[PDB]
């Protein structure tokens, strides 16, 4: 399956961008109160969009 | 050149050594892997009866 998606100006793009980025943190997040549980190991998390 | 054409390079040499702009590009390559392997299983041998 193919799923295109059309980027007409820039403010789409981010919004685009940033719940990828976001869906992508909100995972790392996950994968912190996971290995938090289980301790002894560390996965590391992008910041907040735009903080750098 | 004829100062006609000095004066029309001038301008052309005046715009086409403009100051040209710097970017800083920062990529970021985020990746996330893991998965579960499970083998479990269990051997019944018997000398009179068969074995598995």
């Amino acid at each position: 399956f193919i799923r295109p998606t059309i980027l007409r100006d820039a403010n789409v793009y981010s919004g685009i961008s940033s719940n990828k980025y976001t869906l992508f943190r909100a995972q790392q997040l996950d994968a912190v109160a996971q290995e938090g549980y289980a301790t002894s190991p560390d996965r590391q998390v992008l910041p907040e969009y735009g903080q750098d | 050149a004829q100062p006609d054409v000095m004066a029309e390079l001038e301008q052309v040499v005046a715009k086409l050594d403009i100051r040209r702009a710097q970017v800083l590009v920062e990529a970021i390559i985020v990746e996330i892997a893991d998965g579960d392997g499970l083998n479990l299983g269990v051997q019944w041998a018997n000398t009179n009866g068969g074995g598995t």
